[PDB]
RNA sequence: GUCAGGUAGAGAAUACUAAGGCGUACGAGUGAACUAUGGUUAAGGAACUCGGCAAAAUGCCCCCGUAACUUCGGGAGAAG
RNA sequence: AAUUCCUUGUCGGGUAAGUUCCGACCUGCACGAAUGGCGUAACGACUUCUCAACUGUCUCAACCAUAGACUCGGCGAAAU
RNA sequence: ACCUCGAUGUCGGCUCGUCGCAUCCUGGGGCUGGAGCAGGUCCCAAGGGUUGGGCUGUUCGCCCAUUAAAGCGGCACGCGAGCUGGGUUUAGAACGUCGUGAGACAGUUCGGUCUCUAUCCGCCGCGCGCGUCAGAAGCUUGAGGAAACCUGUCCCUAGUACGAGAGGACCGGGACGGACGAACCUCUGGUAUACCAGUUGUCCCACCAGGGGCACGGCUGGAUAGCCACGUUCGGACAGGAUAACCGCUGAAAGCAUCUAAGCGGGAAACCUCUUCCAAGACCAGGCUUCUCACCCUCUAGGAGGGAUAAGGCCCCCCGCAGACCACGGGAUUGAUAGACCAGACCUGGAAGCCUAGUAAUAGGUGCAGGGAACUGGCACUAACCGGCCGAAAACUUAC
């Protein structure tokens, strides 16, 4: 999706692409994770759209996913659970909803989910 | 969609040929000489086409008496009054830019099947 | 670049007195039945029990 | 008169002339107005039309707006401005509630056209003021973009106030003066004038007459 | 697009083959010379043989430049190296013939002798 | 001071890796100026400056071919 | 002249423009023969002059990222 | 030899200026041994402008190509808590000269560390508080300031005035520029750290195929948005007032005369309006107008204190091309504010899987394919909430 406008989340440009597939892997498989709220805010399209990829199911798709993730029984419960799950949701698949404020930084904290409605 | 169409759907020209990066093809521009309308054709290789709807350009090349010579025009431009597509090039690229450091038998395109 | 004098009283205090803090503006919930008062944007983490009301 | 109308920015794009030049070209909507204002010399001091301009819902509009929009007799709108005319005679023509668009203007008319500048945020000297920089090399130490000397020696012992400095840039005022109004598309509410308009897109401008070439 | 000390292929047959700008004549503190405007140059190679020798100081014309030119039809002319013909100071070639194409911009800087003279013009 | 896996490689260089070992002790944010460290840059190409400082550039292997001068070894990986 | 104040000496070369440079001239303020004199191939992170190539050194600067700066929480100095 | 030796850093260049006028250009004139063209000299005029190089450490200066012109000066010979460090002024070494020597030389040559987190005034921006006799909001007037002002060539007038000839205008018109500035992103061009493609090394996803991590985004070829200049557009005006030098009119004192003494005029890029921007904390704190225009309690009834409110706002929340923070602007379910989703524009350049041809590397088809950020339009799917905090009036006097 658009880009960081400002510095790069994990520190550099590479680091926060491996950080965004790392969240959205941790996402993907327990349904629900707390974050620091930058952190969710950045990782809410980025996940959204592999489950797009998963929405949608072709071999080319998977091999998307597969090039963007890098975990195989997560890329599994994606096409055999989440895609089927939303193939009527058009969009808005997460919800981020904010949490108290870490302790030893006072970072803002935020908690990501799946939606678990329809 | 795409705010200005309504003021650009006026002034877009029909009568242009598809054509694509790589092909040789001979455009017609009307010039004035001192107020006489002569044309003349400039006869090349388009080497880039620049998107932009009514904005569109594009780019031709042509080597003559030994110096290559770049003109660039707007697809709807009226000066422009006709394009021929002489023949159709086979290119893997947008954008030809590499056919400006390569002379001659290297500069040839090769001939889509 | 160094102080050229001893700062006085009144103009210590004067931007002394900059570093405050402000208290947050809470809201009332009702959770298990009785009220807590928690800044408005945690409320809907308060309203499906994901902050710890101590 | 010193005719002029309050719009919206919506872009720009170029035309080709008759005689077949490229022109670039700003387009403006400069969708209706209606005057809910007066200002004459016997009552406010001066002779000025106040005019508004967009669409607003009544829900988003404060009471006092709302009720000095009904003394009016019209609809709120979410922007007012006015025009400083000159004399009577000249407000003689405006009444309120009436209208004014885009057909104000003709082709070839020079307007003034008043906006926003971009912000530009803060800005040091030579992006600000066009500073000349110092070397890149020959042993320059960190003043690589720096402005250097803000006066002299003990005399006068001070920066003497207007020295360029660095600080906020952008969002300011800006008329840009003697430009052509290419063409006035009077069934679609828009203008296509030549040349370039200070601002955003979607931003307020004021397309007024020129002075200096009416 | 031509500052002071850029080099310039001779275009025609003077016996110079290269010049050196000295000065963009035009305005005063005027930078750079596109198709059409006349640079004072010193000549810094040429036949051993021609009536043109080394280190000549003269009167040249730019006819051709790698830098793109907006015309006002919006359309644009670029070359693959800079050129220039040695006039004089009557704003008429030297040289008794023009070799390569050569930019249009000097018919409306009144440069009749070059463009009748060039093989084919752009 | 000793030991010295793999794949490219002349190599104990360099790139990536195995075994093994770490993530080393303030953080979280944020497109301000400015400083530092990297990158790219149209046209021009030393016009900069005390001075081409700094950057850019050449760079490897194999064939071909190499100057004035020389103390007859060289210069020489000349140059190309 | 690592030596010449006078001096930017004179003549030629080199530049579009030459107080440096190169080759000479001799009026050597105030060279000169083991505090060696005059040459000299090879060598030099030496000093000086030049050409090619190359370039953000410059015309004339623009943009991108990272570490600071900047904001929030913790600790918490200094010369004066 | 007056302050400074318990420290006032020294030349030139860079950056950034600021003021004078003793004017270099541009503007207005008087006299000429001023025919015209072009000058000489003096007077008035400081608004703007006043180039890039070679030689030299250079200032100075010599020269080269220009230019309307390439002004001279003050500001610690402005400016090193802003830069440099070629010069000069440590310690090394050498030459020449002086000295028996140690050494020395307003003699030369080669080398030779430029520290500092800004307290206060000053200056450039940005907020918080109170005030402008109720509390709020929209639009404004402008006192007072700041910005800007430059200029050339060609052509008509006119080969005319003038001149023997060569030569050749005043005045008034028309066209195009140079430098500078501002806004802007349609075009050109740059850049692109979550775009696309190719590709080398190595490891990995069991393997094939397809991909991924790392090597400056590994490198390479392009690249929408945004920022931007090398790009696009526009500007300096027109007119008026009062004038400088200068030119006068009518005119005495002083029967004629004189711009002056009484009076009346012409007169410049300088001054005042004019153009642009800031602007009521402008304390004479302004104007037009709209909205709310109310509800109790205590102290002891005189005034005060407390509280709940209206109109309105603030925070929280969703954001922005607004931004250091703050502020600003928009939205907040009576909702398209942002994300997702769908579609389009655009960028790359023809995905994977299959089939086929060839021994193969590979090529063709399916097929403008696949992928994809910023731009546009739809779409409440996801978040903008079962919400808190602030915030409204003594009277008196005269006139009416
Ligand atoms: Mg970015
Ligand atoms: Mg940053
Ligand atoms: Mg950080
Ligand atoms: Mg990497
Ligand atoms: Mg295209
Ligand atoms: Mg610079
Ligand atoms: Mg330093
Ligand atoms: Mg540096
Ligand atoms: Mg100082
Ligand atoms: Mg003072
Ligand atoms: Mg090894
Ligand atoms: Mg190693
Ligand atoms: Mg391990
Ligand atoms: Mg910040
Ligand atoms: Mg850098
Ligand atoms: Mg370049
Ligand atoms: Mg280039
Ligand atoms: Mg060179
Ligand atoms: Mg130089
Ligand atoms: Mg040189
Ligand atoms: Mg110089
Ligand atoms: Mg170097
Ligand atoms: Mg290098
Ligand atoms: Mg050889
Ligand atoms: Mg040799
Ligand atoms: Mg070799
Ligand atoms: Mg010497
Ligand atoms: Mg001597
Ligand atoms: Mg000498
Ligand atoms: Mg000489
Ligand atoms: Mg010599
Ligand atoms: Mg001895
Ligand atoms: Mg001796
Ligand atoms: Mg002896
Ligand atoms: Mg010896
Ligand atoms: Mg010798
Ligand atoms: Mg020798
Ligand atoms: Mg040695
Ligand atoms: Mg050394
Ligand atoms: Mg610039
Ligand atoms: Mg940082
Ligand atoms: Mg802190
Ligand atoms: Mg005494
Ligand atoms: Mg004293
Ligand atoms: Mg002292
Ligand atoms: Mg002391
Ligand atoms: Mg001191
Ligand atoms: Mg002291
Ligand atoms: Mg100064
Ligand atoms: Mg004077
Ligand atoms: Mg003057
Ligand atoms: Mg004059
Ligand atoms: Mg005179
Ligand atoms: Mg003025
Ligand atoms: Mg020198
Ligand atoms: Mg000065
Ligand atoms: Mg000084
Ligand atoms: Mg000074
Ligand atoms: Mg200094
Ligand atoms: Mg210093
Ligand atoms: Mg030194
Ligand atoms: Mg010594
Ligand atoms: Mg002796
Ligand atoms: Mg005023
Ligand atoms: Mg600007
Ligand atoms: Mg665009
Ligand atoms: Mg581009
Ligand atoms: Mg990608
Ligand atoms: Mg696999
Ligand atoms: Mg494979
Ligand atoms: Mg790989
Ligand atoms: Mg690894
Ligand atoms: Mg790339
Ligand atoms: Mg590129
Ligand atoms: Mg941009
Ligand atoms: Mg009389
Ligand atoms: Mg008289
Ligand atoms: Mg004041
Ligand atoms: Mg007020
Ligand atoms: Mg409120
Ligand atoms: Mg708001
Ligand atoms: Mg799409
Ligand atoms: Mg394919
Ligand atoms: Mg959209
Ligand atoms: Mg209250
Ligand atoms: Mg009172």
């Amino acid at each position: 999706p658009k880009p960081t406008k400002g510095p790069r989340l994990g520190g550099s440009s590479s680091h926060q692409s491996a950080l965004l597939a790392n969240l959205a892997t941790s996402l993907f498989e327990h349904g629900r994770i707390k974050t620091t709220e930058p952190k969710a805010r950045a990782l809410r399209p980025y996940a959204e759209k592999l489950i797009t990829h998963a929405k949608k199911g072709a071999l080319h798709n998977r091999r998307e996913v597969m090039k963007k993730i890098r975990d195989k029984d997560v890329v599994h419960t994606l096409f055999a659970e989440i895609g089927p799950f939303y193939a009527d949701r058009n969009g808005g698949y997460t919800r981020i909803i904010k949490v108290e404020n870490r302790k030893g930084d006072n970072a803002p904290m935020a908690v990501i989910e799946l939606v678990r409605e329809k | 969609m795409n705010t200005l169409d309504f003021v650009d759907q006026a002034s877009l020209r029909d009568d242009i040929p598809t054509f694509s990066p790589g092909d040789t093809v001979n455009v017609h521009v009307k010039v004035i000489e001192g107020s006489k309308e002569r044309i003349q054709v400039f006869k090349g290789v388009v080497i880039r086409r620049q998107g932009g709807g009514i904005s569109e350009t594009f780019t031709v090349r042509k080597e003559s008496y030994g110096v290559g010579v770049e003109r660039t025009f707007p697809v709807h431009s009226p000066n422009i009054d006709h394009i021929d597509v002489l023949t159709r090039g086979d290119v893997r690229r947008a954008k030809l830019y590499y056919l400006r450091e390569l002379r001659g038998k290297k500069a040839k395109i090769k001939e889509k099947r | 670049a160094v102080p050229k004098r001893r700062m006085s009283r009144a103009n210590t205090r004067s931007r002394r007195a900059q570093w405050k803090a402000e208290a947050p503006g809470l809201v009332t919930v009702s959770v298990a039945g009785q009220q807590r008062k928690v800044p408005r944007r945690l409320l809907k983490a308060a309203r499906l029990g994901l902050v710890d009301l101590d | 008169a010193r005719k002029g109308i309050l719009g919206t920015k919506l872009g720009m794009t170029q035309v080709f002339d008759e005689n077949n030049k490229v022109v670039p070209v700003t387009v403006v909507k400069a969708g209706p107005n209606v005057v809910t204002r007066i200002r004459t010399t016997e009552r406010d001091g001066y002779s000025a039309v106040q005019l508004a301009y967009g669409e607003i819902s009544p829900r988003k509009v404060i009471k006092p707006v709302a009720g000095q929009f009904a003394a009016a007799g019209v609809n709120p709108r979410r922007h007012v401005a006015e025009l400083r005319l000159d004399d009577e005679a000249a407000v003689a023509e405006y009444e309120v509630g009436q209208e004014l668009t885009a057909e104000i203007f003709s082709d070839g008319a020079y307007v003034d056209v008043t906006g926003t500048s971009k912000g530009k945020g803060f800005a040091g000297t030579m992006k600000r003021h066009g500073f000349r920089g110092q070397g890149a090399a020959h042993g320059a130490q960190a003043v690589h973009r720096r402005p250097g000397s803000i006066g002299g020696c003990a005399t006068p012992g001070r920066v003497f106030k207007g020295t360029r400095m660095s600080g906020r840039m952008g969002n300011d005022r800006v008329t840009t003066q003697n430009l052509k109004v290419h063409k006035v598309d009077a069934e679609n509410g828009v203008l296509l004038i030549k040349g370039a308009i200070p601002g955003r897109n979607g931003g307020l401008v004021v397309v007024r007459s020129a002075i200096k070439r009416g | 697009m031509i500052q002071q000390e850029s080099r310039l292929k001779v275009a025609d047959n003077t016996g110079a083959k290269e010049i050196l700008c000295i000065r963009v004549l035009g305005g005063s503190s005027r930078r750079y010379a596109g198709i059409g405007d006349v640079i004072v140059a010193t000549v810094k190679d040429a036949i051993p043989g021609g009536n043109v020798k080394r280190g000549d100081v003269v009167k040249a014309v730019v006819v051709r430049t790698v830098k793109e030119r907006r015309r006002a039809d919006g359309s644009y002319i670029k070359f693959d190296e800079n050129a220039a013909v040695i006039i004089k100071n009557d704003n008429d070639p030297r040289g008794t013939r023009i070799f390569g194409p050569v930019g249009r911009e000097l018919r409306e800087k009144k440069f009749m002798k070059i463009v009748s003279l060039a093989p084919e013009v752009l």
